[PDB]
């Protein structure tokens, strides 16, 4: 279904589909968040929102078009979404609004208003978003001093010193041909899209982006964000994971399902077939938790998060989990895999298989910029099924047996103990 | 008994069930959302916990919701296992078990969760308020239930029995055969239902226009403003809301949220403010009411809002016909009036 | 809970030796309280091993 | 530790026989009359010990009458053992007042249990 | 700085300094409460704990009271300890500490207190919501302190400045000789006030007619009606609340309260109907706005309200007198309603 | 608090001696623990004092 094509440098990748009632397209670039330094942290966040101003999308609504765009680790894209017969518009207002002219968009009294609202959206998600403010701690602790340890919407301090001319250095030095991919997403074919685009000049700049001297790094560390004020306590827990490109993709993956998410506030969430929730049901543990498995081009992370208000048992939630994922290695069962095998199937058939264009031309142009093709969900389902018992306990040998971790947290987290205390927990010595 | 669906080539299918049994033909307060946090507990012939575990080795999933017209039971999985799932919502309807302890030890610790969330956010306080005194018996019925009213477990099984009837339901699928779907809906506990009555009433309800109302609160400031939707007028209406949060407004900066809630008898347009300093509430609502009294130009915005209006309307399956070809103008007549927060500090009607 | 703060004999050895909250300052001057403990076993095993042979 | 589901299971059997129910049930009625708890003012049910997850289930969904009275015979037992006596003969619990009240929520209790340890234990085939 | 007394035979006398610093007159949401409880704490020359203990030794007790238009400081004690108590109570008004520590240890909690054992009936938060809705602002401020407005020591500071003037504050005794005060008065820390202004206007305060409210609650459901009242009608509403509640109406035994409320320029009347049952509720006050409707005859009622009127005014020291000889019919016109409890079962003010 | 429940000593004595719940119908065969922790004591006192004179 996935068609790409290539054109001069630019890719160009459709998804059609007919049954859709509105078309997208749009650009992702192949640099991202771990592109920057910490001086200049924060820069494709101003990015993001010069393009969202309200100048820009002024000009936009009266064609009746409405603009996206998504700031992650290795990828930026920017959308344009509109009525089906209305595509050839939508390029149109790309070309001439991003790519070949930025001077009206970067002039004065509004990179000065822009960087008002955004020093202001850092302030507030520094002091009210804990759940999402602990795993980026996280992530800053375990990859420190390489390129995979920079927040994505970047730093306060760092954002105070950012001026209209280091926004210009960027876009020189990444917003290339050679980085760039061309997506369209809903019902627009893929004929009609590369015949656009050549029917018009279409061209970004010509250079190549800097590569990176040092790669990204795992190491076993711990911050403390301890803060007695707040109600609960929020912890982050990992160890080293895998990159996109990975035999063992599917296999990590399907390792966080077999034992998934809780709500301690949902009946039908205490019900499931986790054979961790009758640990941590006698006495309340926790409220809820999750676990993840987040890849990158370089590294990844595997593990899980959780938010508590027993902030006296800190230690038994911790115990009770890590003996869990002990049992990866040595005693999994074959129903315990069959049952996260369908899980895996729904939740991936319910992110690929959405209602959402714009949902649809991320996943796409994301997955041509690190492999140049997209798997199809097919192909994705014949691997997952193939996976066996004797594959899971060679992977969590290897991954989780007896290897350093990552903390993070923050609110009351003085029950929470000691590095050494929790890191013994990887292994049992009755085995 | 409607059975519709449509089809794709994908792997996922979707199954809902519409009931009008909603928060407005709630016989008493919160009868209604209590019978929401009971669809899916034991049945006469299965447990809750059995059904769980099954669909989880089969790869699907359940869940029900509530608003002011609709009950809805949906289920999602994968595409080949659809006579499990028909049948597992046709014994919901059909021979719920209704257990004095499933009430005591699930049911109840879930509703009051439910209603000490939406307690915390002031603007969640001020719709209520505004239905309330838009539509007084009708569409202000409170949605969630608080205990100021006693509701029995006979009172719960009341309800159901009339609510859950062969004229009152509708069935709908996404990428589901039809051919398929309509012989799993008969040879089904879904026709062995009785056939009672649809509770639909096709008269426009009453509704008010003048009225004000505040309440105390510790936190944010909100205020809000209201008008009843007559069916010929949901157009205009459904374009200002779009083009007042937009790049095209200069207002936009100063609103917080406006919406067009839609029903099949008419709607009700709301318009927030929220902000944590009353001051600036006092003085954005002031100009926001004179600049609407003026009046303004919505055809600039109609291009828009017709993009809009397909995005939401992709996941819906029975949304309401709209042309948009004749918008032109408006102008600010009478409204309703709610102010939540520091009231001593914010503005009343007469001063708006 | 952990089965060694839950049985009723592990919870004092576990309140004790295991789970005390220890200062991080205190230096190899605090450890003179754990000889004593180790003096007076040795005594005593000593002692009654001797005992078998004394008139 | 026997179940109370295998108590009813081998019961029901001996009552559904005509042959077996003549033999035994008579036998049955005067094990009771010797077992002497009555002249306590006590129930059957009121003996049952207490102190696992299954009956401590089961006592919290009785109903509140049915507990409030409870609590009054089992108090009344204590006191009149106290003094090395019985109750008066008026006091007696009645054959036809000792009557089975809390085993349909034992056995409601029971049946949830294994269900659980059946799934558990679940195996998958083809 | 207005001094008087009455001399009488009796052991025991009582000293009272009225100040118009009432709720009516706060700058912020519960100042005057804050301040009402910071009255008798530490003073610059003397500790809270020492106050108490030598005041016991002399046989005496201090009292401070909170209404919408007064502060009141009250002091019990034996005939011959008058100069005592002048300097006790002189030294409250002129060197309070206001230590940062006294508001989080005894005045804060203090306040929590008050507020916790009155929102719990719904017959106070009733009129409460009366007084809000017939004047906004002044009279309808609120009375205690909830928090919803953030008040700081230094706000408290500045209010008792304001009210705590030479001109804002009336000394009265009973069984003191009246010469005597007037000395020690003189001598005392009050005449080195202030002479700031009087906050008492001569003028009418503006009300509101027609005006409704509803509060959910959970508990006795309370209906409730609300006339403002001018200078000229005071003694006819005095009659119309004394012949309601006596033996002389039929709809005594339907109504559980009623009231008027006077002051220097005016007043409000209030009258309550309250029972566990939402439908008793409802058709006691149905029957009793179409009983007033039809008109009354206040002139058996006279007498009867004149005993009870020197009853109430035995302590007052400064009763305006009425009339109550020219008082003839009433006739119901337009009035304030509020609902408190089971509202989805009570009756809207056009149902009246 | 009284003395006898927050002194560490007194409050194990009173926990186990002065304030132990106990129901209210036990017979005098729950007297036989408290009659074998004399024996103990009587075993002991005797069997010292004898040993002084014993090769
Ligand atoms: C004094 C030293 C302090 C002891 C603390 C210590 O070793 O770590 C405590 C460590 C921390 O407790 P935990 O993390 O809550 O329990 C972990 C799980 O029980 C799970 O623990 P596990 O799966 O790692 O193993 C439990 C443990 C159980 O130990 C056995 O007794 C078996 O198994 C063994 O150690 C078996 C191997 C022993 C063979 C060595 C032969 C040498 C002779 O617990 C243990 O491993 C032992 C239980 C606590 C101490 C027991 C008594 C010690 C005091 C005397
Ligand atoms: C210290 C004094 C007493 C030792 C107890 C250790 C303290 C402790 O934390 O134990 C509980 C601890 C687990 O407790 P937890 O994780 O804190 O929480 C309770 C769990 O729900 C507990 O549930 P779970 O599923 O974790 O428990 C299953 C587990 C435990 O389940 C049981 O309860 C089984 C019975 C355990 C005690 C047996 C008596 O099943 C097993 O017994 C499997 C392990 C058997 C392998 C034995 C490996 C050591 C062999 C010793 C030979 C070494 C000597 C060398 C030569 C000597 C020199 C000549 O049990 C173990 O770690 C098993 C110890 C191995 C048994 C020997
Ligand atoms: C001769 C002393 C020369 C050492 C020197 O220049 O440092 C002076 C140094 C200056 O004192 P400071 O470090 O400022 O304060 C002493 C700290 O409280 C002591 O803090 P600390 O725990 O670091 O000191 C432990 C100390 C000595 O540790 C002890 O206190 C342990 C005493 C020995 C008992 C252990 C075995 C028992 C055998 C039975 C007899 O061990 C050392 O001095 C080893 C590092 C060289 O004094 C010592 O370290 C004391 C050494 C006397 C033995
Ligand atoms: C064995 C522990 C006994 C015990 O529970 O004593 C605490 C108990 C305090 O009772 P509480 O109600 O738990 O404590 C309330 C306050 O501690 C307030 O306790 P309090 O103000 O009643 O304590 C006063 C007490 C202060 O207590 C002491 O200083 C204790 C004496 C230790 C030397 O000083 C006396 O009045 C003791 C002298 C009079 C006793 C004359 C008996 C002579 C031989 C028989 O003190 C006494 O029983 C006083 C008598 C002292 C020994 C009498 C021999
Ligand atoms: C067989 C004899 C003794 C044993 C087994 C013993 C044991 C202990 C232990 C294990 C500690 C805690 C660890 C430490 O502080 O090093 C301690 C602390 C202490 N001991 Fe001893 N001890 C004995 C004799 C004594 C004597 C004779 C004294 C004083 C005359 C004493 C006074 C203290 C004090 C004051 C502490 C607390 C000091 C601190 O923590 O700063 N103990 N003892
Ligand atoms: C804290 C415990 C003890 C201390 C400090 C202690 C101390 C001593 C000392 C200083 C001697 C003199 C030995 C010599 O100078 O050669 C001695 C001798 C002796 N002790 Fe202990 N003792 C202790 C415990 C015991 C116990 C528990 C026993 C028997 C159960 C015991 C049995 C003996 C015997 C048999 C001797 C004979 C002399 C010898 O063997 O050297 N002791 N003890
Ligand atoms: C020197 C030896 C012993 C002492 C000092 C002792 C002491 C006690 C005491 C004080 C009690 C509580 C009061 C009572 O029930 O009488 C008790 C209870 C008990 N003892 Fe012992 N005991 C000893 C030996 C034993 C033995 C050998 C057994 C069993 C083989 C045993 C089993 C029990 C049991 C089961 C109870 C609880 C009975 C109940 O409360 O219903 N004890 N013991
Ligand atoms: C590091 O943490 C610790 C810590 O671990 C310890 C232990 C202590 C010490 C604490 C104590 C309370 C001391 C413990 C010891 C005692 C109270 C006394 C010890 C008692 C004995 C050694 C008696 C045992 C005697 C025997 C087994 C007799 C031997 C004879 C035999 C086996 C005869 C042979 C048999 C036959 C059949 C022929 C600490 O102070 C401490 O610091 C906090
Ligand atoms: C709480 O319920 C109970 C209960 O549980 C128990 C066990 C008992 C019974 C027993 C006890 C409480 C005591 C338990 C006994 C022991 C722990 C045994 C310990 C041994 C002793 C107390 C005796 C020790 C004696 C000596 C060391 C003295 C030796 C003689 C000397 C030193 C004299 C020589 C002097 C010189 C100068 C040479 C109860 O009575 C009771 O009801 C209150």
């Amino acid at each position: 279904a996935e068609v790409t094509q290539l054109s001069n440098g630019i890719v160009v990748a459709t998804e059609h589909n007919p049954s859709a009632h509105t078309a997208s397209v749009g650009v992702v670039f192949g640099s991202g968040a771990a592109n920057e330094n910490p001086y200049n942290n924060g820069v494709s966040n101003l990015w993001k929102n010069i393009f969202l101003s309200k100048e820009n999308s002024a000009v936009a609504a009266k064609e009746g078009l409405a603009l996206s765009s998504n700031i992650s680790r290795d990828f930026q894209s920017y959308i344009v979404s509109s009525l089906p017969g209305s595509t050839d518009k939508s390029l149109d207002f790309l070309n001439q609004s991003f790519i070949q002219q930025k001077a009206n968009l970067l002039s004065s009294s509004n990179f000065e208003a822009t960087k008002k609202s955004v020093l202001k959206q850092v302030q507030d998600f520094e002091e009210n978003d804990h759940p999402n403010r602990v795993l980026e701690h996280l992530h800053s602790t375990a990859f420190q001093n390489t390129p995979l340890s920079l927040p994505t919407r970047g730093t306060l301090e760092s954002l105070e010193n950012l001026v209209v001319a280091d926004l210009e250095s960027f876009a020189n030095n990444h917003f290339l041909n050679s980085n760039a991919v061309v997506v369209g997403t809903g019902n627009i074919k893929h004929e009609d899209l590369v015949n656009s685009i050549e029917s018009k000049n279409l061209s970004l700049q010509t250079g190549t982006k800097p590569v990176l001297k040092k790669k990204a790094a795992f190491l076993g560390s711990e911050v403390r964000l301890r803060d007695d004020t707040l109600p609960k306590a929020w912890i982050s827990l990992a160890v080293e994971g895998e990159p996109v490109n990975s035999p063992n993709y599917f296999v990590a993956k399907l390792a966080a399902q077999i034992f998934g998410s809780y709500n301690a506030f949902e009946p039908a969430s205490r019900l499931q077939g986790i054979k961790l929730l009758d640990n941590i049901q006698e006495y309340q543990l926790c409220d809820n938790f999750n676990h993840f498995s987040l890849s990158y081009k370089d590294s990844g992370l595997w593990g899980f998060s959780t938010a508590t208000r027993n902030v006296t048992m800190i230690d038994d939630l911790i115990h009770f989990t890590l003996k869990q994922w002990n049992r990866l290695t040595i005693s999994v069962t074959d129903t315990e895999v069959e049952r996260a095998k369908s899980l895996l199937k729904l939740q991936l058939g319910q992110l690929y298989e959405s209602g959402n264009p714009v949902n649809d031309a991320n996943l796409l142009g994301a997955e041509v910029l690190i492999k140049g093709s997209k798997l199809s969900l097919g192909e994705a389902f014949k691997k997952i099924d193939a996976i066996t018992v004797k594959d899971v306990k060679a992977w969590a040998g290897k991954r989780l047996w007896d290897q350093d971790i990552a903390i993070a947290g923050t609110g009351q987290i003085e029950g929470l103990l000691d590095y050494m205390r929790i890191r013994s927990d990887m292994s049992m010595m009755r085995w | 008994l409607t059975v519709s669906a449509r089809d794709a080539p994908t792997k996922i299918s979707t199954l809902a069930v519409k009931v009008h049994g909603g928060s407005r033909y709630a016989t008493k307060d919160g009868v209604a959302h209590l019978l929401n946090r009971f669809n899916f507990q034991n049945t006469n012939t299965r447990s809750a916990l059995k059904l769980v575990r099954e669909s989880e080795l089969l790869g699907g999933t359940f869940k029900s919701t509530l608003d002011r017209e609709y009950i809805t039971l949906k289920a999602t999985f994968l595409k080949d296992d659809l006579p499990y799932y028909v049948n597992a919502l046709a014994d919901v309807l059909y021979k719920t078990a209704f257990k004095p302890h499933e009430l005591t030890e699930s049911v109840l610790p879930a509703a009051r969760y439910d209603y000490a969330v939406a307690e915390q956010c002031p603007v969640k306080s001020a719709e209520d308020q505004l239905y309330a005194i838009t539509f007084r018996k009708g569409l202000g019925n409170p949605l969630l239930y608080d205990g100021v009213e006693r509701v029995s477990l006979q009172d719960i099984k009341d309800f159901a029995d009339k609510v859950y009837t062969k004229e009152n339901l509708e069935v709908s699928g996404e990428n589901v055969v039809e051919a398929d779907l309509k012989r799993f809906v008969d040879e089904s506990l879904l026709s062995t239902l009785p056939a009672g009555k649809s509770l639909v009433s096709k008269s426009e309800p009453k509704f008010f226009l003048g009225e004000e109302n505040r309440v105390r609160f510790i936190g944010d400031s909100v205020a809000a403003i209201g008008i009843p939707v007559n069916k010929a007028s949901l157009a205009q209406y459904e374009v200002l809301a779009n083009y007042l949060t937009s790049a095209l407004s200069e207002l936009s900066g100063l609103i917080s949220s406006a919406k067009l809630d839609k029903f099949t008898d008419g709607g009700l347009f709301t318009l927030f403010v929220r902000d944590q300093d009353s001051a600036v509430v006092s003085s954005n609502i002031k100009k926001i009411v004179a600049d609407l009294k003026k009046g303004k130009d919505l055809s600039p915005a109609i291009n828009y809002t017709k993009l809009k209006n397909a995005v939401q309307n992709e996941s819906v399956s029975s949304p309401i016909e709209l042309n948009f070809d004749a918008v032109k103008d408006f102008k600010l007549g009478k409204f309703n009036y709610v102010a939540v927060g520091d009231v001593s500090n914010l503005p009343y009607l007469d001063e708006l | 809970m952990a089965f060694r703060k839950s049985n009723v004999y592990l919870s004092l050895v576990n309140s004790y030796i295991i789970d005390s909250p220890q200062p991080s300052s205190i230096n190899y001057w605090w450890n003179m309280g754990s000889l004593l403990g180790l003096c007076l076993v040795i005594q005593i095993v000593t002692g009654i091993f001797m005992a078998m042979h004394y008139s | 530790p026997q179940s109370f589901t295998s108590i009813a299971r081998i019961g029901d059997y001996i009552l559904k026989s005509p042959v077996l129910s003549k033999l035994c049930v008579p036998v049955a009625n005067q094990f009771i009359n010797l077992a002497g708890y009555k002249k306590l003012g006590l129930k059957f049910d009121d003996l049952i010990a207490e102190e696992n997850p299954i009956m401590q289930t089961a006592l919290r969904r009785l109903p509140e009458d049915e507990s409030y009275a409870r609590a009054y015979r089992i108090i009344r037992a204590h006191q009149t053992e106290l003094t090395h006596h019985l109750l008066p003969r008026n006091e007696w619990i009645k054959a036809q007042e000792d009557v089975p009240y809390l085993l349909p929520y034992i056995l409601e209790a029971e049946a949830a249990a294994k269900e659980k340890d059946e799934l558990d234990n679940i195996e998958v085939s083809k």
